[PDB]
RNA sequence: GAAUUGGCUGUAAAGAUGCGGCCUACCCGUAGCAGGACGAAAAGACCCCGUGGAGCUUUACUAUAGUCUGGCAUUGGGAUUCGGGUUUCUAGAAACUUGGAUUUCUAACCUGAAAAAUCACUUUCGGGGACCGUGCUUGGCGGGUAGUUUGACUGGGGCGGUCGCCUCCCAAAAUGUAACGGAGGCGCCCAAAGGUCACCUCAAGACGGUUGGAAAUCGUCUGUAGAGCGCAAAGGUAGAAGGUGGCUUGACUGCGAGACUGACACGUCGAGCAGGGAGGAAACUCGGGCUUAGUGAACCGGUGGUACCGUGUGGAAGGGCCAUCG
RNA sequence: GCGACUGUUUACCAAAAUCACAGCACUCUGCCAACACGAACAGUGGACGUAUAGGGUGUGACGCCUGCCCGGUGCCGGAAGGUCAAGUGGAGCGGUGCAAGCUGCGAAAUGAAGCCCCGGUGAACGGCGGCCUAAGGUAGCGAA
RNA sequence: AACCGAACCUGGAGAUAGCUAGUUCUCCCCGAAAUGUAUUGAGGUACAGCCUCGGAUGUUGACCAUGUCCUGUAGAGCACUCACAAGGCUAAAACCUUAUGAAACUCCGAAGGGGCACGCGUUUAGUCCGGGAGUGAGGCUGCGAGAGCUAACUUCCGUAGCCGAGAGGGAAACAACCCAGACCAUCAGCUAAGGUCCCUAAAUGAUCGCUCAGUGGUUAA
RNA sequence: UGUUAUGGCGUGCCUAUUGAAGCAUGAGCCGGCGACUUAGACCUGACGUGCGAGCUUAAGUUGAAAAACGGAGGCGGAGCGAAAGCGAGUCCGAAUAGGGCGGCAUUAGUACGUCGGGCUAGACUCGAAACCAGGUGAGCUAAGCAUGACCAGGUUGAAA
RNA sequence: GAAACGAUGACUGAAUCCGCGCGGACCACCGCGCAAGGCUAAAUACUCCCAGUGACCGAUAGCGCAUAGUACCGUGAGGG
RNA sequence: UCAGGGAACUGAAACAUCUCAGUACCUGAAGGAGAAGAAAGAGAAUUCGAUUCCGUUAGUAGCGGCGAGCGAACCCGGAU
């Protein structure tokens, strides 16, 4: 069998791609903020880079 | 009243050195207050980081002290 | 509780909340400003609440 | 472990028959002794460690036997005062109540005596009594019982102190760098201490001056600065960021070429493009503050929009996206 | 010195100043008693006992005696007021239907015990102090 | 019912065990780590960093030179801040001659160090994509510092080398020190450190001196 | 080849470690037993084979001294997005700035097999203190209950 | 949980074919089905027992036993 | 096989929900099997047509200190 472990799916870690794999980007989530305005909205799609590994057999049929 | 504090490190220091090619957007020096001027081609960011307008070679001013600048070059 | 405070904004008959608020210190009870919506033009902001 | 197993002194993981130098010692036993072989026995009960255990404790957490309590059921007529219900009728009351409440009643039910010892039957019969007990449910109490929690660093542990952020030595002229090393700050402020436009230039001392006279205030001369910058220091600053007025909000939405920095995850700076503003005559400068501290991922939820999802279809419950709060 | 005394204990390192003990005291308990074993409206023990009795606690023959502090906690009473659950009540707010109606929430008022609150209570838990706390050591003893 | 803070037996059950111990045939090739961040973390893990294998690229790697920029240590200095030595002047701060100390002083300031270009020159590693790891307890000496008593085979950082995993010669013995990196054989030759009276391989060497103490072969005021 | 005398040289083995001849662990000796496995249409790679823009079956049926059949279904082939949806384009957005993606380098995939790892399950072998369930024990011992038995001899001298 | 539906422990308590239940709060429409009565072979599981077979063992292996629940241990359960 | 009862070590790198698992164990009933079974169903095609078993759907849809982890059914292909 496999689980895919769903605290991956809805959650941040699109698959997609050429294989590699994209996240989202974190802080001022629903938390409280004042802070910039630049921030506040440059917190769209981010993509990690040295974990791949680990995030794509989390979910390796892409759900 | 023992005192274990201290604060992280800031990698302030001189970026980019005489006679690197540079590019638009890049930055070459960090300083606290302007220990190096913003000078020609050369803008200066608000925690007073200076960096490059315009792609090329870099700079080299320095007979004011406390009044050097950084440039460049097409 | 204090003293400062947050405060939401609300458009002249708009949406766009926009909550960054500033001290009760002074402040007694003044708070209008200036910014766009989703129409176009910069509108007035009445920060009630 | 196997041994063909001496003394001194030295070295070796720091107490050497076994390594080095020097001394001594023919081979083998028997009776004895108890310094050595870190002699033997029990993988130290002390101590520290393990996100081990178990016994016990309480005003640690959480349940729970037990127990108290309101409602409903077993559970029943009556009289009585009834906030009121319905058709009754010359504000008004008899058929009647849905009930609550003392009070009272005897067929439920409990319980006792009579040849029939526990039980069953009649009881001239006796007492209690719609309470109690029991069944479900509501809330309290509940170490009686039960499952668990009880951080780390630490010149052994505990006690004391310390856990994040900023500044300066240390830090060895790049960045970086430990210590329970040496010093000191932050968990905010500012409707203007912000944008822009315009204009002033500070300490300090000397002579002379109304109550003040070491130091209020004025006046002249000196005056890279010896001031100031909201707070800590460090950098920086005289063409100003410092001190002052006029207008107003760029304390903006959509974006982000490129780079600094970090194992990530975060963090920093940002030219330039659009919509729309603001000050300026203009060039131009504005996406907070001289800069570096004023901070919390995720989860779950509150509030405002949007109309993406919404399980037969059309809606709505519920969910998502955007913004914000805890 | 300690304990009054006979006695009892750690089978296998402790026999004692430990335990119990007569005597004393507080409190509980009206009889299907309180309390205890129990899947149980079963049955028992208390006890074929009934307050001169039974349970629980602490002291520990006998003699002289057993002081001050009810603020905290516990316990017994009070029970003007505050708070408080299910239930009764359902005014009003929304969906969805052409409508009839169906339907999601949902208050105010009224609802117990309990707790806050007020008294008392020490042979109740306790306390009798550092050059304000509720009070601050009555007798007797003291380098034990 | 010969070990009772909770009996014995069987079962769940191969409980769980970041902890100990053990893990066996052979030769060949390469070859580490005891660091950094985070951690109910500290003797455990995750990601980096260092190893190996395969693929791609193809000198991009390494020293060294030249050119260029960056730096506030050593030293030094007293022009700021603090401390501070002897005088003059005076209502003593200040001011002058003479005179100093400094991690948190700086009017100055090296050697060195780093970034970039070039290869004007010799070398041969580099980088990227993937599969497998181990390691995350380091120790000693010289140099630079803090803590300590300018103690320690102390402790904690930096830096080079060795041991760790390094055999061989020297240092009597002796992980770290000196010389030197062991493919196998030889009853052949040259050197290094270190040596040449006998144990003990090799000059009782040559020329000038020195010490008459066993100094050599154990500190100082 | 066996065995000797004599010279030179020469600190057991493992484990654990910064560092072991260690006066640190283990072991009397020899024999034999004794520890990186298995499983699954599971993931991810290396190598090899078949067929290749396509590759392949599962359960089962029928035949078995042998294997064929069986397309249900699985993998490529389209991506972007929260999604509705669009679609070599897509998402953010009031259009022009980006994220991911196809082109170009179309690296060609799939079913088997052996192997390196991964996941799940005792998962390299051995080792707990303990936790829970149903039973067995009062023939020892702590107690209770019913019924029996036992205590030479001597001293003291209470009430009445 | 927006938490339907079946299930009973306690208290209540309907309707008939222009009627009754469901379609994941709920409503309308549109669909699916007739509860509170019973029985029902076969395809499935297992292995005390028997037969055949084996890239299964062959005397420390293989079942504990080349036979034995014996000897032996325990008061016993039980172990062996 | 069905039923009435119903654990805990363990994993969550601590532990309460959660997992382990309706596993072990106890008890009741029955047979060669048993259970289940003839739609007030599944479900979205106005499709289907008792039950059971196997393959696949598919680790999909979902559940979840949204943690550890747990995990369907329909369609379709078979046995009958
Ligand atoms: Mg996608
Ligand atoms: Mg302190
Ligand atoms: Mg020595
Ligand atoms: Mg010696
Ligand atoms: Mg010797
Ligand atoms: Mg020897
Ligand atoms: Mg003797
Ligand atoms: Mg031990
Ligand atoms: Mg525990
Ligand atoms: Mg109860
Ligand atoms: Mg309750
Ligand atoms: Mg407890
Ligand atoms: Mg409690
Ligand atoms: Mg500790
Ligand atoms: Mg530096
Ligand atoms: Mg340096
Ligand atoms: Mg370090
Ligand atoms: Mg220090
Ligand atoms: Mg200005
Ligand atoms: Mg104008
Ligand atoms: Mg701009
Ligand atoms: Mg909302
Ligand atoms: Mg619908
Ligand atoms: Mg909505
Ligand atoms: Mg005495
Ligand atoms: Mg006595
Ligand atoms: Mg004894
Ligand atoms: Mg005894
Ligand atoms: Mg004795
Ligand atoms: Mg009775
Ligand atoms: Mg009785
Ligand atoms: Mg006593
Ligand atoms: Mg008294
Ligand atoms: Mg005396
Ligand atoms: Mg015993
Ligand atoms: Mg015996
Ligand atoms: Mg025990
Ligand atoms: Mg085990
Ligand atoms: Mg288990
Ligand atoms: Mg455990
Ligand atoms: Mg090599
Ligand atoms: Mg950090
Ligand atoms: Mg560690
Ligand atoms: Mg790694
Ligand atoms: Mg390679
Ligand atoms: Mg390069
Ligand atoms: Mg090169
Ligand atoms: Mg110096
Ligand atoms: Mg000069
Ligand atoms: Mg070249
Ligand atoms: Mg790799
Ligand atoms: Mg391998
Ligand atoms: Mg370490
Ligand atoms: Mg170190
Ligand atoms: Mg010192
Ligand atoms: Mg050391
Ligand atoms: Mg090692
Ligand atoms: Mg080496
Ligand atoms: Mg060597
Ligand atoms: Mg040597
Ligand atoms: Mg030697
Ligand atoms: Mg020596
Ligand atoms: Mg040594
Ligand atoms: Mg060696
Ligand atoms: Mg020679
Ligand atoms: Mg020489
Ligand atoms: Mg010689
Ligand atoms: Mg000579
Ligand atoms: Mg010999
Ligand atoms: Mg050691
Ligand atoms: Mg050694
Ligand atoms: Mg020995
Ligand atoms: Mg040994
Ligand atoms: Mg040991
Ligand atoms: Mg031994
Ligand atoms: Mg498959
Ligand atoms: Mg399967
Ligand atoms: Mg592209
Ligand atoms: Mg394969
Ligand atoms: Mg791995
Ligand atoms: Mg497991
Ligand atoms: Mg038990
Ligand atoms: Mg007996
Ligand atoms: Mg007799
Ligand atoms: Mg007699
Ligand atoms: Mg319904
Ligand atoms: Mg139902
Ligand atoms: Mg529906
Ligand atoms: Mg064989
Ligand atoms: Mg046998
Ligand atoms: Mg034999
Ligand atoms: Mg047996
Ligand atoms: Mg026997
Ligand atoms: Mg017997
Ligand atoms: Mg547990
Ligand atoms: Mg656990
Ligand atoms: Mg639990
Ligand atoms: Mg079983
Ligand atoms: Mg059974
Ligand atoms: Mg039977
Ligand atoms: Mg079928």
């Amino acid at each position: 069998p496999k689980m895919k472990t769903h605290k991956m799916a809805k959650r941040r870690i699109k698959i997609t791609g050429t294989g590699k794999v994209m996240a989202f980007k974190s802080g001022k989530r629903h938390q409280n903020t004042g802070k910039s305005g630049d921030e506040i909205r440059g917190k769209g799609k981010g993509f990690v880079l040295a974990k791949a590994e680990w995030a794509r057999m989390k979910l390796m049929l892409p759900r | 009243s023992k005192n274990g504090r201290d604060s992280n490190p800031k990698y302030l220091g001189v970026k980019k050195f005489g006679g690197e090619v540079v590019k638009a957007g890049n930055i070459l020096v960090r300083q606290r207050g302007t220990k190096f001027k913003a000078g020609q081609g050369v803008g200066m960011g608000r925690d007073h980081t200076l960096f490059a307008l315009s792609d090329g070679k870099v700079v080299f001013i320095n007979k004011g002290k406390g009044a050097r600048f950084i440039s460049i070059e097409a | 509780p204090r003293i400062i405070v947050k405060m939401e904004s609300s458009a002249g008959t708009g949406f766009y909340y926009t909550t960054t608020k500033n001290r009760r210190n002074t402040q007694a009870k003044l708070e209008l400003k200036k910014y766009d919506p989703v129409a176009k033009k910069h509108v007035v902001f009445r920060e009630k609440k």
